[PDB]
């Protein structure tokens, strides 16, 4: 591919401040718009109690040895289900 | 700011015999012996800890 | 005298006080791990610390302050930072093979499927994709940063490498929250442990590159680098591209491919 | 768009990297950077080998494209030949540093 | 390859020294080792 | 079963076990020739006082001892490949057995018509009958019909093990959570033994595998009083 | 009848060594089917076959181990 | 003074040396180790215990003698002792980082003595196949520790080879091509490219090991989706490479103790061992699953596998031939190096051609797992890297220490050892078509004379152990100054004497290019 | 600056044999030793 702009005749550093401001960050805002309207939590599923998941073959080496590193009481549901 | 390099240059290039690491002064001493003791201390530490580990607590 | 361009560095403390922090880490684990504590790991954890500011800080002070860094000293970094990258890659490659052999071929207990029965996938379009926009933005920043730099442009160089950190915290901060957000864990079977295992290192390779953006910002501010002679920088925009390709195929393999 | 303020190599480079830096100006080569262009070889054009002792080990590469080097220390007065291909090799001692 | 000779010559009954100390450092710990090895196994 | 100074393999006792006895035999002869050929070769060089140290030219004699080694790897490539494809070929078996490696012993399932399955656990030394192998014998053996193509699935229950009967050319990995297929199809009747091929832990050395081969009609009454 | 079956026959889409699928896709099959015919007022004799074929390669755990699931609510497959 | 020069060093000569001294402990400690499994074996019954402690005894063994005696020894040892002086270079790249890369091999090998002192020991296998060496087949700290030693062990030599690749690349004289430089040094770059890229995927593999026992992950438990088998090809994807690595260097070796003591100012075909080497280094990456041949695995996959092993005979059978070539026309200097050198020649085709036996997955069923694969790579390991190492310690003895050894104390030994370790291997090869397994504390009793025979060899090979230690003794002890060496035009590390300086190479080479 | 030459570019003393002969059988005598003393400790643990 080409793009669909074209410069080219010299790639320096006013060329690439250009593709910061002009291209890249107005990126980032576009995405950082759509993802901040595309959020809103989703109703947790049901529990369901499936074996090859909240594996346990040893307990965690912090808190009571049964929660994740970045458990989330409202979508991860302990090996007994979701927590009070 | 403004440009210092060359004082440090200077500092750095004085002929003293001393290693680089020490060079920077009195601290670069401080800094070493914390580092050193650490890691000679915790190496002892971790001996140790070896030592009681190979022993059943039945 | 010498009359080779090579550097005879001065006997140095850190090769051994690194080693011994890697002892002291190793150690400290298992001991987290089994007998619940992390008295060594912390010990080991400070001592690495102190060992690579000290380390580096020596190689600053051989190379901006002493000369001791000739366009062949430099030849042979270069080359050092390459095969590190490499083996960087490597390591990388053996977590893609592990989650592409396990979504490939899911086993019957996963209910013969991928992404597994029971597991909800984040959406690619959603923070990914803002993830995604972010690395590559802070790839464009940096380009900038060098150029400013070999233009000699100090204001520029300082101002596009303060974005390309600005953007690569922001992706820690992103996927910190995505991490919590998320429905499952590393403990949800083979997808939650491909998972987070291979986006866990790759967000610990973020914090490192941007760690050493940091590093490279400082010395820029106290005006380390030449408009010609910058290779602490040069390796540090190296490892971010690194960085950056990594985070494409986790995105278009994981979050892409693997929902 | 543009400025300033970010330092030269010949404004801040120091030591040893300033050295070759200023010496490659000049057109020299006290630190062994290039490989020697080599001269007919013969007893009366022989090979000017630079030292700053009274030897230096010589490498030499007989024929082009030979995976065989022929290592001899060069030793200061009367001009040597290479113990495999006769070539001579002369030492021309010290200086670099004024 | 040529040498200068021995600078602190070692005689045969030297030799014969080393060589009995060296084997008896090897022998000796795993012999007692593997002596006691079955008032190791139950105790 | 291995008898005292065994040198090669245990006798055949299926055909592709035979096809292996032939097709080692032709690989051992060009290993014993080539071995042979360096180690003359090496005391010929050594054995003159004739001198030749001046630059010897190698793009020619590099040509024979490229495309030679390469025509031998070729004659061991084709009877070996021969025999492969030979043991994946399609047979369809009249019965089919399962066994599970458990830590330390084996359990076999027959599944096919009724539920049966037993495990199979080494004899102590100390309980041994006289003129019993020490190490080698099971309490319950696996009977089996003779003459006939049986599918083997295996299996474990916990960590790896590997079911090896050497007499038949047979070993297949028993892998939790995996079902491995192997063909069995003994030519005559007897006692077959085989150990664990797979580390497992304190007592890998002593889970052994005894195929017992028998007549179809044995085979049948056996599985009956078996139930 | 069309039965008389002695054990499982070769599968031509499961060829190879590994035959955990064969198995397992046979277990399916046979839940799947007793399923859809104790809906629609049929027959479960008709998915005989698959019973057979997976009794004859199932090791007896897996398919204790998956009955229990299934009354559990935990069987990860879809029947 | 002590601690700058041993504990602070940025010289690759001091970092060799203490290099050569931890593999050569290292080699006590892995002889020890090998003791106890032949007097284990040495006769029917059971000795030590069961098959834990036993297996515990097999596994530290492997490791040590590979990671501990053989990497450190050659790679480090050899490789930073001459690799610069072979180049004329005043030193490696990276001095401090190669400072590095030798302390971190005391805390990893403290990690493998923990692992065996802790609970009941690691007793898995050098390869450490889960769910065996899993948190509840294996739970405790014992395998956790050894993961970690060998993570040590892993960084140590990915920082080698960092260093090495640059050194090589970068620093030799500036008309010196690639193709100018000697073989060894060579042999001591390919291995690091083949480091560089294996280590890593161990690396990934035994971390996933790790969080599999203790961060709950599932990459090999079934229970989760996982997969046992997936660590067998992460494991040998490096495995692999690791033989070629442990051997190249020797390789490598071997090329220049043959032609010296032929007499010759070169070896044989050069472009042509470099093709080799390169080519087996290659292959080496592209044929690991041949240790996987009873897992169950296509038909295809299995030929494809065969195919591509056999083939590495081809180069390795160039560089064989060449070395037969080498002392072609020599002037034969019967030597004790070249004693080794020899013995290596022969030993290691042995060892390979049965490597090419086993190649064939057909018979690889009824081999694998048995002791015809021990007979195989004990061959090349304990009599071709080990007859390398002791070949090229005999050479460079009076170079790096200035004194010069009793060659008649090293010829014997050389004979001690010969036998030894026929004697102890070559039966192997019978206890393994008769099927032996692998990994047993006992064995049948139809098994018991070449058991019993195997065992005496080893002792054999003790005797030699403990001779060779003698024999360093009185070539200190005695003090015979070195005055002269034949060949220095064509061995450029030898050229400083004995011991060079400190610092060598102050003032680098002079090299026309013509 | 360090000692160059046979017998200082080494960390052990080889000034006195006996003196090194003591040294090298402590240092390789350990290293053998080693696995004996651990076997032994494994036994005595259980
Ligand atoms: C130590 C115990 C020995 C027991 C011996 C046999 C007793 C037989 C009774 C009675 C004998 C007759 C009745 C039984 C016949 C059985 C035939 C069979 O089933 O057949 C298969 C069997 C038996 O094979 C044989 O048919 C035995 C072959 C023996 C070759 C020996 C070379 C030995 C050299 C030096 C001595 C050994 C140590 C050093 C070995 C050094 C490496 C070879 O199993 C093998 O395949 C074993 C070998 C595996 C491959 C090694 C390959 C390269 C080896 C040597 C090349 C040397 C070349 C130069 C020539 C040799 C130069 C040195
Ligand atoms: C380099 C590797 C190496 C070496 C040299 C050896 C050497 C020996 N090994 Fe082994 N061995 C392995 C690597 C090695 N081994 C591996 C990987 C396994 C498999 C592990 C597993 O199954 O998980 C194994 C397995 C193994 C088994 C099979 C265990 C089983 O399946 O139950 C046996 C059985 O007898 C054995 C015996 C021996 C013996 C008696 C020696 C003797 O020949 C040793 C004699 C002494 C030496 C060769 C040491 C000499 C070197 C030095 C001491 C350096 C000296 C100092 C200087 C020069 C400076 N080894
Ligand atoms: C120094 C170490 C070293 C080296 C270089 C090799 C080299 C080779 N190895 Fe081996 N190997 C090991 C160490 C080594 N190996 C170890 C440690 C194991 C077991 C690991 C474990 O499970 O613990 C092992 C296991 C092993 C297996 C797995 C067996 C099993 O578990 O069932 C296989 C399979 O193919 C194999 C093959 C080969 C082959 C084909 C070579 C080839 O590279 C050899 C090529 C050499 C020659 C062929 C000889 C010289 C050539 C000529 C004279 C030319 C003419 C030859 C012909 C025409 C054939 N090796
Ligand atoms: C914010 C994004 C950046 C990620 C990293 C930041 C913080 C975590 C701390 C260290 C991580 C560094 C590397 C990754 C190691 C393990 C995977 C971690 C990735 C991670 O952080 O995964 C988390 C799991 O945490 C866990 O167990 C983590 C438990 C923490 C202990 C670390 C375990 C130490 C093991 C390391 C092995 C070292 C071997 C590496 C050797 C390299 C080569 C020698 C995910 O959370 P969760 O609740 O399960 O699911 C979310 C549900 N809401
Ligand atoms: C599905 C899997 C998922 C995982 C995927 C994850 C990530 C994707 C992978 C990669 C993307 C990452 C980063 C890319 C960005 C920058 C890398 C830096 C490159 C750079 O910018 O390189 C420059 C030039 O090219 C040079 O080096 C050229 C010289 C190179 C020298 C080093 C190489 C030496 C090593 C061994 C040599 C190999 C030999 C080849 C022949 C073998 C035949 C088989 C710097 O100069 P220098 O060293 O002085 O050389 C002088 C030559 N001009
Ligand atoms: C699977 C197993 C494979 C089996 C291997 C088979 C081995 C090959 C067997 C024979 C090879 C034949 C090569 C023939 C070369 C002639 C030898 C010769 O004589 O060597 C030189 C040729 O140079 C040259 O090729 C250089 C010198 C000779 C070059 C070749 C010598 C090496 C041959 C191999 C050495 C033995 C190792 C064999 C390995 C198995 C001599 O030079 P000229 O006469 O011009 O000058 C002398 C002056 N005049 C003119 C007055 C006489
Ligand atoms: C690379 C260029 C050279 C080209 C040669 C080709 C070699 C490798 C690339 C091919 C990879 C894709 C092939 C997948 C297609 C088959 C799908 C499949 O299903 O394969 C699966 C595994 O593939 C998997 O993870 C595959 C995982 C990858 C393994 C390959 C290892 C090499 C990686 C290291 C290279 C470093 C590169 C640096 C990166 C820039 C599972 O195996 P099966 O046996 O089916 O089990 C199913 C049974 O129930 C029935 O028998
Ligand atoms: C919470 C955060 C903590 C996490 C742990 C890791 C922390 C930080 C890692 C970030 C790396 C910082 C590295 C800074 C390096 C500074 C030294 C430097 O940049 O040194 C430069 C050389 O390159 C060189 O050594 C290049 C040096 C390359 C090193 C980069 C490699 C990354 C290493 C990661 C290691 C992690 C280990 C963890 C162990 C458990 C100096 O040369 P120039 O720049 O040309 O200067 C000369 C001019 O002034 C002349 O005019
Ligand atoms: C379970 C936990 C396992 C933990 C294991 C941890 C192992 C070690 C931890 C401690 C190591 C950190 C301390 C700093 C190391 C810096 C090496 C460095 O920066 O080395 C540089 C060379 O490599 C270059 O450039 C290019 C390459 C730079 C490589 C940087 C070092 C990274 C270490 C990799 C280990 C990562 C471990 C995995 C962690 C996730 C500089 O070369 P020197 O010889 O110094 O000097 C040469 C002079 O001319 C400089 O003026
Ligand atoms: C695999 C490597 C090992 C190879 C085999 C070792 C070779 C022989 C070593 C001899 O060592 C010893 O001999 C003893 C017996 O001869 C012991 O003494 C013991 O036995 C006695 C006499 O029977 C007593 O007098 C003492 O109390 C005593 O403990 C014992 O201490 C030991 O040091
Ligand atoms: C190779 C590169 C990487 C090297 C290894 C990575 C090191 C990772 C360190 C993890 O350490 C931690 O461990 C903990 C456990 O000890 C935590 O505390 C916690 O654990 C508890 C102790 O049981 C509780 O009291 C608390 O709630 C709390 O969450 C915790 O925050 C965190 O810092
Ligand atoms: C061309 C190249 C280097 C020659 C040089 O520039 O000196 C040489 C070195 C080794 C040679 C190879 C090795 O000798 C091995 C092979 C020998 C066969 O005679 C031809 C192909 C063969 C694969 C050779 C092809 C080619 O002549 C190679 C690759
Ligand atoms: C063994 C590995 C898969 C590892 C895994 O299961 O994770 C697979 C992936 C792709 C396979 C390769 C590719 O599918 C291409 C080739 C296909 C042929 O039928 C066999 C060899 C062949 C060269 C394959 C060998 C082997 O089975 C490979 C390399
Ligand atoms: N990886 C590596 O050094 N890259 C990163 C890893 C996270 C911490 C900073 C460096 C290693 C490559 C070789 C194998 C082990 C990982
Ligand atoms: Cu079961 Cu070994
Ligand atoms: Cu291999
Ligand atoms: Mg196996
Ligand atoms: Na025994
Ligand atoms: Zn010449």
């Amino acid at each position: 591919a080409s793009a669909a702009k074209g410069d080219h005749g010299g790639t320096g550093a006013r060329t690439w401040r250009f593709l910061t401001f002009g291209l890249a960050l107005p990126s980032v805002a576009l995405c950082t718009l759509n993802s901040w309207l595309h959020s809103g939590h989703r109703e947790r599923p049901a529990f369901i109690p499936y074996h090859h998941l909240r594996i346990r073959t040893k307990p965690f080496s912090w808190g009571d040895g049964n929660h994740t590193f970045f458990h989330n009481p409202r979508v991860n549901p302990l090996p007994t289900g979701y927590e009070k | 700011f403004e440009n210092r390099v060359a004082e440090k240059q200077k500092l750095f290039q004085e002929d003293n015999g001393l290693p680089v690491h020490l060079k920077g002064g009195a601290t670069d001493n401080i800094l070493y012996r914390v580092t050193m003791t650490l890691c000679l201390g915790g190496t002892l530490y971790s001996l140790y800890c070896l030592g009681w580990a190979s022993f059943p607590h039945k | 005298h010498q009359t080779h361009a090579y550097h005879m560095v001065n006997p140095s403390p850190w090769p051994l006080t690194g080693a011994l922090s890697a002892l002291l880490m190793t150690s400290g684990l298992t001991m987290w791990f089994h007998f619940n504590s992390m008295t060594l790991l912390m010990i080991g954890l400070t001592t690495n610390m102190l060992t690579m500011y000290q380390w580096w800080r020596d190689v600053i002070r051989e190379s901006t302050f002493q000369g001791h860094h000739t366009p062949a000293v430099q030849k042979g970094l270069r080359y050092g930072m390459i095969l590190f990258i490499i083996s960087e890659v490597l390591f990388f490659t053996g977590f893609f093979w592990a989650f592409y052999h396990s979504s490939l071929a899911p086993t019957p207990e996963l209910g013969g499927c991928w992404p597994p029965t029971g597991i909800h996938p984040l959406n690619p379009l959603e923070v990914p994709l803002l993830n995604t926009s972010v690395l590559l933005a802070s790839g464009v920043s940096i380009t900038w940063a060098h150029h400013s730099l070999m233009e000699g442009d100090r204001k520029h160089m300082l101002q596009a490498l303060f974005i390309t950190i600005t953007l690569g915290v922001y992706f820690t901060l992103l996927q910190a929250s995505e991490y919590y957000e998320a429905p499952f864990t590393i403990s949800d079977g083979v997808y939650g442990s491909t998972f987070f295992v291979a986006t866990g290192f790759h967000g610990l390779h973020v914090i490192i590159g941007s760690t050493f953006l940091i590093v490279c910002f400082f010395r820029q501010l106290k005006f380390h680098f030449t408009s010609n002679h910058h290779f602490g920088f040069e390796a540090a925009a190296w490892y971010w591209h690194f960085v950056d390709v990594v985070w494409l195929f986790l995105y278009v393999s994981i979050y892409w491919w693997g929902s | 768009a543009s400025g300033g303020g970010v330092p030269t190599d010949e404004e801040q480079a120091t030591g040893l990297e300033r050295e070759v830096m200023l010496a490659a100006r000049k057109g020299q080569d006290p630190y062994n950077i290039l490989a020697p262009k080599a001269t007919s070889g013969t007893k009366e054009d022989p090979n000017l080998v630079p030292s700053i002792t009274n030897k230096r080990i010589v490498g030499c590469i007989c024929e082009e494209d030979n995976s065989t080097v022929i290592w001899f220390w060069l030793h200061k007065g009367e001009a040597q030949r290479c113990p495999s291909c006769g070539t001579h090799y002369k030492l021309v001692p010290h200086q670099l540093a004024h | 390859i040529t040498a200068k000779p021995a600078k602190t010559p070692t005689s045969p009954k030297e030799q014969a020294i080393g060589l009995s100390v060296t084997f008896l450092s090897f022998l000796l710990p795993a012999g007692w080792v593997l002596y006691h090895l079955d008032n190791y196994k139950k105790s | 079963m291995a008898y005292p100074m065994q040198l090669g393999f245990q006798d055949a006792t299926s055909p592709i076990m035979e096809e292996l006895l032939h097709f080692h035999d032709h690989t051992l002869m060009i290993v014993f020739l080539i071995s042979s050929l360096v180690l003359y070769i090496i005391s010929l060089m050594l054995t003159t006082k004739l001198t030749h140290t001046s630059t010897m030219d190698a793009q020619e004699v590099e040509t024979i001892w490229t495309i030679l080694p390469a025509i031998i790897l070729i004659l061991i490539a084709l009877p070996s490949l021969r025999i492969l494809y030979m043991m994946d070929e399609i047979n369809n078996p009249s019965l089919t057995v399962k066994t599970m490696g458990h830590q330390w012993y084996w359990s076999y399932e027959y599944t096919d018509y009724e539920d049966l399955s037993f495990d199979s656990y080494m004899i102590p030394t100390s309980e041994l009958k006289p003129g019993e192998l020490r190490l080698l014998e099971v309490d319950n053996r696996v009977v089996l019909p003779m003459e006939m193509t049986i599918r083997m699935l295996v299996s474990s229950e916990d960590v790896l093990h590997s079911w090896a009967v050497p007499s038949l050319g047979l070993k297949t990995d028993a892998i939790p959570g995996r079902l491995n297929q192997t063909t069995l199809m003994s030519s005559r009747p007897g006692l077959y033994y085989g150990q664990c091929s797979e580390i497992c832990g304190s007592n890998h050395s002593f889970m052994p595998i005894v195929l017992e081969l028998v007549p179809l009609k044995y085979f049948e009454k056996w599985s009956a009083s078996m139930l | 009848k069309i039965k008389n079956y002695q054990t499982a026959p070769f599968d031509s889409r499961f060829p190879n060594q590994n035959q955990t699928r064969n198995c397992w896709q046979n277990y399916l099959d046979f839940h799947r089917c007793e399923k859809a015919m104790t809906a629609k007022g049929g027959d479960v004799s008709v998915c005989e076959w698959y019973r057979r074929v997976y009794k004859s390669l199932c090791p007896i755990s897996w398919v204790s181990t998956w009955d229990d699931r299934r009354a559990e609510g935990t069987f990860p497959g879809k029947i | 003074m002590f601690i700058n020069r041993w504990l602070f060093s940025t010289n690759h000569k001091d970092i060799g040396t203490l290099y050569l001294l931890f593999g050569a402990w290292a080699g006590m400690v892995g002889t020890a180790l090998s003791l106890l499994i032949r007097a284990e074996l040495g006769q029917p019954g059971t000795l030590l215990g069961d098959d834990q402690i036993y297996n515990v005894v097999v596994t530290a063994h492997a490791f040590v003698m590979i990671f501990f005696m053989v990497m450190p020894i050659m790679i480090g040892g050899f490789g930073n002792w001459l690799v610069p002086l072979m180049i004329g270079a005043p030193d490696m790249a990276f001095p401090r980082m190669n400072n590095m890369s030798f302390w971190l091999l005391p805390p990893s090998f403290l990690l493998l003595l923990a692992s065996s002192m802790v609970e009941a020991g690691a007793g898995t296998g050098w390869t450490v196949y889960p769910p065996l060496a899993g948190n509840l087949a294996h739970a405790g700290a014992s395998v956790d520790l050894t993961i970690f030693s060998l993570h040590l062990a892993g960084v140590s030599s990915i920082l080698g080879a960092i260093n090495f690749i640059t050194t090589i690349i970068n620093m030799k004289p500036p008309a010196m091509s690639q193709y100018q430089t000697p073989l060894f040094v060579w042999s001591v770059m390919i291995t690091a490219v083949l480091l560089l890229l294996s280590l890593p995927v161990l690396a990934a593999g035994i971390t996933m090991l790790l969080t599999d026992r203790n961060l709950n992950t599932t990459f090999f438990d079934p229970a989760g989706g996982g997969d046992p088998i997936l660590y067998q090809h992460l494991f040998w994807f490096f495995g692999h490479p690791e033989v070629y690595i442990l051997i190249l260097p020797g390789f490598g070796m071997i090329s220049h103790i043959v032609t010296y003591y032929s007499g010759k100012k070169e070896p044989f075909g050069y472009m042509g061992m470099v093709w080799a080497m390169m080519s087996i280094g290659f292959l080496g990456f592209i044929v690991w699953a041949h240790h996987m041949f009873t897992v169950g695995m296509d038909v295809d996959t299995r030929a494809y596998f065969t195919s591509a092993t056999m083939i590495i005979a081809i180069p390795t059978g160039v560089k064989v031939f060449s070395w037969l070539a080498t002392l072609h026309g020599g002037n034969i200097k019967w030597s004790p190096a070249m004693m080794w050198a020899l013995g290596f020649i022969f030993l290691f085709t042995v060892g390979g051609l049965t490597g090419i036996v086993l190649a064939n997955s057909s018979l690889d069923i009824v081999l694998h797992d048995t002791y015809y694969v021990v007979a195989h790579f004990h061959y090349v390991l304990s009599m071709g890297a080990v007859f390398a190492i002791m070949g090229g310690f005999v050479h460079w003895f009076p170079l790096f220490s200035g004194y010069t050894l009793n060659d008649t104390w090293a010829k014997i030994h050389f004979a001690i050892m010969f036998v030894g370790v026929n004697m102890t291997f070559f039966p192997q090869h019978f206890l393994g078509l008769s099927g032996m397994p692998r990994r047993y504390s006992d064995y049948p009793d139809a098994y018991t004379m070449w058991n019993t025979i195997s065992s005496m060899g080893s002792f054999i090979s003790l005797t030699a152990v403990m001779l060779m230690v003698f024999i360093i003794w009185e070539a200190f002890a005695s003090k015979r100054e070195v005055l002269t060496v034949d060949l220095t035009t064509t061995n450029l590390e030898w050229l400083n004497g004995c011991p060079p300086p400190y610092h060598t190479f102050e003032e680098p080479t002079y090299v026309n290019l013509k | 600056h360090y000692e160059e030459g046979p017998g200082k570019n080494i960390p052990f003393s080889v000034e006195n044999k006996w003196r090194l002969l003591a040294m090298m059988t402590l240092f390789f005598g350990s290293g053998f030793a080693a696995p004996f003393f651990i076997v032994r400790h494994q036994l005595l643990k259980k």
